[PDB]
RNA sequence: UAUACCGCCAUCUUCAGCAAACCCUGAUGAAGGCUACAAAGUAAGCGCAAGUACCCACGUAAAGACGUUAGGUCAAGGUGUAGCCC
RNA sequence: UUUAAAUGGUUGUUUAUAAAAAAAUUUACUUAAA
């Protein structure tokens, strides 16, 4: 009673029988989920679609991931990834911002319980390959606490809205490092081309950031 | 509930975290045991792929200081007469009580293999071991 | 393909009397007949009167008894007598029952000139054979 | 009240021991050695299964006998706990030169055995095949992990897919990514799998007893 | 108007397949699911089969699913839609 | 490895829910009076 159930695709697929030709059969995916973390999803399928809907439904629950969410309303931090042909990069938003990402990733998000978050979606709009893609993510995304215990340091937050003061958001169960991390002149990471020509005010798009409905 | 992704994490990271959320009501029974005596390598699912280019196993071919008197007797003699009884742990072969008076006599302070191998032999023959060399 | 008095296979959640899950080769091998007369013996005569008799008292129970008829009637003659075996639901009260047992057969008795008997077996549902 | 102070000195009491059951002294390196627990040739070796090889002598994996025993304290220890809980114990292998005798060494330590062709979806399907109320396996011991194709026993994955921590001896040709207390050593030998079913029938037989022992001395004490 | 249908049938059928409900594989794609010294399938139901009729356990009848040909039949009867009512 | 064997008019294929309800009677002779 806990979960909830929300379809996310309904498909007329066909195949070929010698007896009948075309046999029309219906493919369904739906995502289940608490809103405390607790989410999956299944593929149903059934000549009739209220027997499609009833086996994805089912089936989706035997399938949970567990998602990490910070202060539990939103990722612990920016997570891009590719996969098949479909691209997701994800952004960890403050409080207020939203669900400003493709409708299906809002409908899985509120499943999760995912408050506020930025996602931009390229290459393959596939449903299918964006919330086995979004799962993927989301599943991988490391803690800060599993930081602080890999890196044997504290992980201290600042934020602009409380000034200069430093915010210890975990620390090392076990023992403190006490060599500083090495600093890198130069960071050799690479660079998402969307993100720099936007930070230099160089992209202009008359459908970004538009006026829309709260999510 | 339960959690049939066995390929994400480990049946403890899965039933630890389903717990927490409230998915699962009561812990298995085996979740108990688990924490308090838990395995060397968490089992997590992980696929094999084929080493490519330079890549090579680790596995280094186990030798041993006594393995090239061995050889050398072997191609001398031959297999001994003596069928080897491998049921037998502490069965002694002649190959290898060649390779004991050999290092017996190599602690007396020999220096050349030939000569310490011919006098490895000529112990062995006064013992009342039978040394038929392939020749 | 045959089509006379068969139930056709469905998805499993039809539910079939044992009567009208037979097909009609089974009517002497696993069901018997509806209706006993001696109209159809050999050198019998009045085949056909009792055969309009049947037709008009299967649909005259149908619609006196409207929705309470739970299996085919069983029309039974012996000498005089039409004795008239129904299998009827538990829904309608007994006094409404015992109404139409006593208006059906003295209307039928005038209509046929012959003494008619009625004999109701009440059950709580429809006897389910199989689902097919 | 009375239920947590029994649960407390019977449930949680053997768990704050490191050797609660006392599986150290069922074996020792040497006696290890003396039944061959020998791996297959270097050209039959899995990638994972590198960590645990001591060497190639002469093209033959030898199995690194220092890491199986601290592999194997673990899994003896693992199935004495579950033993002593309650748990239903299954034993699975596919080698048919041993299908008997795993089959009497289940039956002997009041256990189940399934050293038979393994039917699709005994595992994920079992209310369906079993029944809804079928209680399902708390531990599964493979004494062999490979089919008789030389590929993972399918129960290794089902049993991941039900929660079901799994307890194997994986040979050099074995995959022991998804077996939870994996136990490196030689499955083929008549001597080393006879010495595992040996280890594993004490220990279980052990952990059984030693319920008894302390449910009874509760008992006891709890009326006086 | 059989190209709206019930009813009763032809045809492949001188076939053996149609399968609900689940499980698993494909990276959770349309789809696919066997090897007995067995390697993912378990399968209610329907048909075949088995039984029954005729002179036998033979033969012949009967039976013969899901579907294919918008196959036949508004003229067996009933009937949806449209039309006629000096 | 090994004869010949051409043709078939046009357009017509697959999405949104599902499902009624009841009813009153109200356990016990004959008679009779003013
Ligand atoms: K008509
Ligand atoms: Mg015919
Ligand atoms: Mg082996
Ligand atoms: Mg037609
Ligand atoms: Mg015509
Ligand atoms: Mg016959
Ligand atoms: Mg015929
Ligand atoms: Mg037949
Ligand atoms: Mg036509
Ligand atoms: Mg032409
Ligand atoms: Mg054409």
């Amino acid at each position: 009673e806990d979960f909830d159930t929300r379809i996310l695709e309904v498909r007329n697929v066909f195949t070929m029988t010698a007896k009948e030709g075309r046999k029309k059969s219906i493919r369904v995916l739906v995502a289940v989920g608490n809103g405390k973390g607790a989410a999956g999803f299944s593929i149903g399928k059934a000549t009739d679609r209220m027997d499609a809907f009833r086996k994805a439904k089912n089936r989706a629950v035997h399938h949970l991931h567990y998602i990490e969410r910070y202060e539990d309303h939103t990722i612990f931090h920016d997570i891009s990834l590719r996969f098949k042909r479909t691209h997701i990069k994800m952004k960890k938003q403050p409080k207020g911002y939203g669900l400003r990402c493709h409708r299906a990733i809002i409908t899985i998000c509120r499943l999760i319980g995912i408050k506020d978050m930025y996602a931009k979606v390229s290459g393959s709009i596939n449903m299918l390959s964006l919330t086995q893609g979004l799962f993927r993510g989301l599943s991988r995304q490391e803690t800060h606490q599993q930081l602080a215990d890999k890196k044997g340091l504290h992980v201290v937050e600042i934020r602009e809205e409380c000034g200069p003061l430093p915010i210890v958001v975990a620390s090392p169960r076990g023992p403190l490092r006490k060599d500083p991390e090495p600093e890198d002149e130069v960071p050799d990471v690479k660079l998402d081309w969307e993100d720099v020509k936007t930070a230099q005010g160089m992209k202009r798009s008359v459908w970004s950031n538009l006026k829309r409905a709260a999510t | 509930a339960g959690s049939r992704l066995e390929t994400v994490g480990s049946i403890f990271s899965r039933t630890r975290d389903l717990v927490r959320a409230g998915v699962l009501k009561e812990k298995p029974l085996w979740f108990d045991v688990y924490d308090a005596f838990p395995p060397l390598r968490e089992p997590v699912f992980q696929r094999p792929r084929v080493r490519y280019g330079k890549a090579k196993a680790p596995i280094q071919d186990i030798w041993y200081h006594e393995d090239r008197i061995r050889a050398k007797f072997y191609s001398v003699y031959g297999s001994g007469q003596r069928a080897f009884d491998l049921f037998n742990p502490n069965f002694k072969s002649t190959c290898q009580r060649f390779v004991e008076k050999y290092t017996e006599l190599q602690k007396l302070g020999e220096t050349d293999e030939e000569k310490l191998f011919v006098e490895t032999g000529k112990a062995l023959l006064a013992e009342g071991v039978i040394l038929r060399r392939v020749g | 393909k045959n089509r006379a008095a068969r139930v056709r296979v469905s998805k499993g959640d039809k539910p079939v009397t044992y009567e009208e899950a037979h097909a009609p080769h089974y009517i002497a091998h696993r069901k018997g007949w509806l209706s006993l007369h001696t109209g159809n013996l050999d050198g019998e005569d009045h085949a056909a009167e009792r055969t309009v008799e049947d037709v008009f008292l299967r649909k005259f129970m149908w619609g006196t008894f409207p929705g309470c008829l739970a299996d085919q009637l069983v029309l039974k003659r012996r000498g005089n007598q039409l004795e008239i075996c129904a299998v009827v639901l538990r829904q309608l009260s007994p006094h409404k029952y015992y109404f139409l047992v006593g208006y059906s057969e003295t209307l039928l008795s005038y209509f046929y000139k012959c003494p008619v008997r009625l004999h109701l077996q009440t059950v709580p549902s429809k006897v389910v054979y199989k689902y097919l | 009240e009375d239920s947590t102070d029994f649960n407390d000195k019977i449930l949680n009491e053997p768990l704050k021991h490191s050797d609660f059951f006392n599986v150290k002294e069922l074996f020792s390196v040497r006696s290890l050695f003396d039944a061959r627990v020998l791996g297959h040739k270097a050209g039959c070796r899995h990638r994972f299964m590198e960590p645990y090889i001591f060497g190639s002598r002469l093209d033959h994996d030898i199995i690194d006998l220092e890491q199986t025993a601290t592999h194997l304290q673990l899994a003896l220890n693992f199935t004495a706990h579950m033993a002593y809980r309650k748990g239903i114990i299954l034993f699975i292998s596919r080698n048919r030169q041993f299908s008997y005798l795993i089959e009497n060494m289940a039956r002997d330590c009041g256990e189940y055995a399934h050293t038979r062709y393994f039917r699709g979806g005994m595992l994920t399907n079992a209310r369906l095949l079993f029944g809804p109320t079928v209680r399902l396996p708390d531990l599964i011991i493979f004494l062999h992990t490979l089919n008789n194709i030389f590929e993972p026993h399918v129960a290794v994955r089902d049993a991941a897919k039900m929660n079901i921590p799994t307890v194997g001896i994986v040979d050099t040709n074995c995959n022991p990514c998804l077996i939870t207390y994996p136990v490196p050593g030689n499955d083929d030998s008549p001597l080393a799998v006879h010495l595992y079913c040996r280890l594993f029938q004490t220990a279980i037989t052990r952990a059984k007893e030693k319920r008894q022992q302390v449910e009874a001395l509760y008992r006891l004490q709890g009326q006086k």
